[PDB]
């Protein structure tokens, strides 16, 4: 349920995140602040220290993806579902991640971009961030429901 | 909390300096746009925009979480009368200081360009989570 | 998702239950437990210990209706999200219930089905239940989705 | 804690005896039939009813508990080996420890008739709760 003002706010400001970089960032903190959430990365290899985690390039890389479906939802928020239908079997099905998970990798990806763009991150477009990273976790939980 | 989460948390609240009051408002603004749920604890509040009560209440806010910074290694003692406040008095739920802590982060990140390392993101996170967790030890 | 096994556990055991009674035992039992729930039923009157709510005739006439509408979520397994439609208005967008608490009063059902069954309460039946606590907190939820 | 708590989680205590190690893998198999995605943490285990790897993990899970009791004003101590293993080795995400407490609960309950009072309900909650809480004091 994104109102006009709260969409023009999600997109204006997505229109500039440098989808190469954002998502291995908050993929990278979802590691170093919640750190259960490595038992899931065993084969990404240095996970020691930040640093570790933020400079591994499978890191970087797997968070590219992960980006790449969030802008995915982005352009299909009145169908999240389908949209995340198969993401939702692999991480549900296969996986068994706690969907608890995909809210806090969704709060961390707000995190990063208020880092990233300081005041224009206004709690306005915050809140309208926060309607599209719920609508995300839950679609990805589809398969819990 | 680790002697480097302390030199982080530290690192942070000295670097937000004489703001935090400012950002403690900002905070709540956030939370009360983006979780509106928690609005209804502040029905006698106007929450617009340059509230003189929402600043007022950052302010007390920002207070409390220094003061428990202030004294890091006994926060259950620090934040016992506002323990008892937040549980009996005003029933907040407890999923709701995940809410605030999740916007008082934002805030710090929206303005500490070099401070929000992943490093002292991890380290705010666990001092929030722990000032959280003695905020909801009154339930009873 | 009932299998038909999940399907005959839960219903099975349903037809035991005392309507005029379990409702209100898990209202009560969530105003003792989980205080902060208070705060909704400030109406009710004495509230001051748990006998003071166990025994409250408004706590027990509140968990009759309440008990009511999980009898109609186990008769609609299929649609329990028309089924919850006017409550999820209501508790989302009237009351602005956080909905981790329709969890806990799910639970809190559980707790009052495995008190008052003992060990009929096998395991996969509560697994049967846990499936249909979580499908009604969830639809009862929709609004917040 | 507080002193009726402590009076309550005694009395449930002594009322489960010596069940108390059955009753854990009671608790366990209720946890994995409900909350399948818990599963995982025990892939070398067989998890089928009557598994002797279930019953002897209910028997560690239940002296863990009856430790964190027997030292109910110390817990942090008590317990922080496990704490340790929980987060550091296992990964444990902390949302399953309120998994296995609600099992635990209704294991309980499913035992112990005139015992699961609510006021009792309430303490053993708060127990288990803070037993949590403790196993999820070191991630880092
Ligand atoms: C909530 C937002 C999330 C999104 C949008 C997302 C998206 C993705 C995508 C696009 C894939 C690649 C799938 C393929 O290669 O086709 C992936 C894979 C994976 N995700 Fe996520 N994910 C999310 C959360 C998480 C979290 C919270 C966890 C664990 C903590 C996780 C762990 C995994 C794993 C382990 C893989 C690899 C699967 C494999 O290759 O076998 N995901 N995710
Ligand atoms: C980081 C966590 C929190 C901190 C440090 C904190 C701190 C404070 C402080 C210092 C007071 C003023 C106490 C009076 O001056 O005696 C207060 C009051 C209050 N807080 Fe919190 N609080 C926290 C989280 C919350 C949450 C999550 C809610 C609800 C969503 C909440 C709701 C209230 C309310 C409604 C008041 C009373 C306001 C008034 O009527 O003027 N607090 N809090
Ligand atoms: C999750 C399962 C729940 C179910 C199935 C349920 C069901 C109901 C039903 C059937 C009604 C009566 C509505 C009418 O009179 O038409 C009611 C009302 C209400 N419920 Fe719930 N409820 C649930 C959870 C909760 C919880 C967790 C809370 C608060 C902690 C809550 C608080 C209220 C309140 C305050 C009312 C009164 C509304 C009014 O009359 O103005 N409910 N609920
Ligand atoms: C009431 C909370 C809990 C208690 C008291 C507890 C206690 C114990 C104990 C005593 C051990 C054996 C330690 C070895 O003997 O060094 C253990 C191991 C373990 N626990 Fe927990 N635990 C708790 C919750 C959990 C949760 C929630 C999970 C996952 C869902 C979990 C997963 C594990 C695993 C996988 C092992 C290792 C098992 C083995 O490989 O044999 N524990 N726990």
């Amino acid at each position: 349920h994104l109102t006009p003002e709260e969409k023009s706010a999600v997109t204006a400001l997505w229109g500039k995140v440098n989808v190469d970089e954002v998502g291995g960032e908050a993929l990278g903190r979802l590691l170093v602040v919640y750190p259960w959430t490595q038992r899931f990365f065993e084969s990404f290899g240095d996970l020691s220290t930040p640093d570790a985690v933020m400079g591994n390039p499978k890191v970087k890389a797997h968070g590219k993806k992960v980006l790449g479906a969030f802008s995915d939802g982005l352009a299909h928020l009145d169908n999240l579902k389908g949209t995340f239908a198969t993401l939702s079997e692999l991480h549900c099905d296969k996986l068994h991640v706690d969907p608890e998970n995909f809210r806090l990798l969704g709060n961390v990806l707000v995190c990063v971009l208020a880092h990233h763009f300081g005041k224009e991150f206004t709690p306005p477009v915050q809140a309208a961030y926060q309607k599209v990273v719920a609508g995300v976790a839950n679609a990805l939980a589809h398969k819990y429901h | 909390l680790s002697p480097a989460d302390k030199t982080n948390v530290k690192a942070a609240w000295g670097k937000v300096g004489a703001h935090a009051g400012e950002y403690g408002a900002e905070a709540l603004e956030r939370m009360f746009l983006s979780f509106p749920t928690t609005k209804t604890y502040f029905p006698h509040f106007d929450l617009s925009h340059g509230s003189a009560q929402v600043k007022g209440h950052g302010k007390k806010v920002a207070d409390a979480l220094t003061n428990a910074v202030a004294h890091v290694d006994d926060m259950p003692n620090a934040l016992s009368a506002l323990s008892d406040l937040h549980a009996h008095k005003l029933r907040v739920d407890p999923v709701n200081f995940k809410l605030l802590s999740h916007c008082l982060l934002v805030t710090l990140a929206a303005h500490l360009p070099a401070e929000f390392t992943p490093a002292v993101h991890a380290s705010l996170d666990k001092f929030l989570a722990s000032v959280s967790t003695v905020l909801t030890s009154k339930y009873r």
